[PDB]
C-alpha cells in the first residue's frame, strides 16, 4: 500500500521477505505485536513523565526505537530517537539541557507525534495486512 | 552439528526477528532472555548441567541487569565462547566500552541475513 513517509519501504520490504508465504504469516503477527507494544511503551512513557524519571524515559525510548527501526518505521524510530536522548538531558545538538522541564515538554512533544504517527500507520497496516 | 543459541532482549519485536533469521540459517535450539540477569542465570545453568552454548546475542539496554555488566559477570563465570551485540547505535564508539565488557562482535539493528551470516561464519 502507500505508506508515505510513516515507512521505509526498502527496510519493511526485508521483513516481507522473511514471510514464507505471501499470506504475511510471519509479518503480520509481528507488526501486531509492535502495536501491542508500542501502546504499552507509550503508557509507560505517560507514568515517567508523570514521575519526571528522565533516565526511566531514555530507556524506554530506545526500547521502542529497536522494533520501530527493524520494521522500518522512521517517523516513530525519530520520535523515540529524540526520547532517547531528552532522556539523557540531551538536546539534538548534543548539548546538555539543565532545564528539566524542557526535556520533560519535549519528550510530550516527541510522544505525542509518536502517538499520532502510530494510529496512522495503524490504519495502513490494518487495510495491507488484511 | 546442532548450534545451541542464547538471544537476549527485552524486546520480543527483535527477538522474533532475529529468531527467524536464524532459523532460515537452520539454527532451531534458541532460548531467549527477557534481560541480562535470566541471561546470567542460563549461562550459569548451561555451564552446571554442561550444555555450552555456542554463541550469545546480548541486546545492551535491559532492565534489571543490562547487557554490558550482564557480559562481564559471564566472562567472570569463565564462559569464553563468542558475545555478540545487538545494538541501536546513537554513537560509534559505545562498542569500546562494549568490548571492554567482554563482546566481541556487532550488529546493529536493523538486524538482516547477510550481517548474521558473516558472524557466525567467523
Ligand atoms: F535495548 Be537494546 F540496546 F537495543
Ligand atoms: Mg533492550
Amino acid at each position: 500500500p502507500d505508506f508515505g513517509d510513516h515507512v521505509d519501504t526498502s527496510i519493511f520490504g526485508q521483513i516481507l521477505e522473511m514471510d514464507e508465504g505471501d499470506d504475511h504469516d510471519f509479518s503480520a503477527p509481528l507488526v501486531l505485536n509492535f502495536f501491542e507494544q508500542a501502546e504499552e511503551t507509550f503508557q509507560k512513557m505517560e507514568t515517567a513523565l508523570n514521575n519526571k524519571d528522565l533516565p526511566e524515559l531514555s530507556k524506554l525510548g530506545h526500547f521502542l526505537k529497536g522494533s520501530s527501526a527493524t520494521l522500518g518505521f522512521t517517523k516513530i524510530r525519530d520520535s523515540c530517537q529524540l526520547i532517547q536522548q531528552y532522556g539523557h538531558g540531551l538536546n539534538v545538538d548534543g548539548s546538555s539541557e539543565p532545564d528539566e522541564g524542557v526535556c520533560l515538554k519535549k519528550i510530550a512533544e516527541a510522544l505525542a507525534s509518536a502517538r499520532v504517527d502510530t494510529v496512522a500507520l495503524h490504519k495502513m497496516m490494518r487495510e495491507f495486512f488484511e | 552439528g546442532k548450534l545451541r543459541v542464547l538471544v537476549a532482549d527485552d524486546n520480543t519485536v527483535n527477538i522474533e526477528v532475529v529468531s527467524r533469521l536464524l532459523k532460515l540459517e537452520s539454527i532451531y535450539d534458541v532460548t531467549i532472555a527477557k534481560d541480562g540477569q535470566e541471561a546470567y542465570e542460563l549461562v550459569k545453568n548451561a555451564m552446571e548441567t554442561g550444555e555450552r552454548f555456542d554463541v550469545i546475542f546480548m541486546d545492551i539496554q535491559m532492565p534489571n541487569l543490562d547487557g554490558l555488566q550482564s557480559t562481564r559477570l559471564i566472562r567472570a563465570l569463565g564462559y569464553n565462547a563468542p558475545i555478540v551485540a545487538l545494538t541501536a547505535f546513537s554513537e560509534e564508539s559505545n562498542v569500546k566500552e562494549c568490548m571492554e565488557s567482554g563482546m566481541n562482535e556487532f550488529l546493529s539493528k536493523p538486524i538482516r541475513r547477510p550481517a548474521l551470516k558473516q558472524v557466525l561464519a567467523k
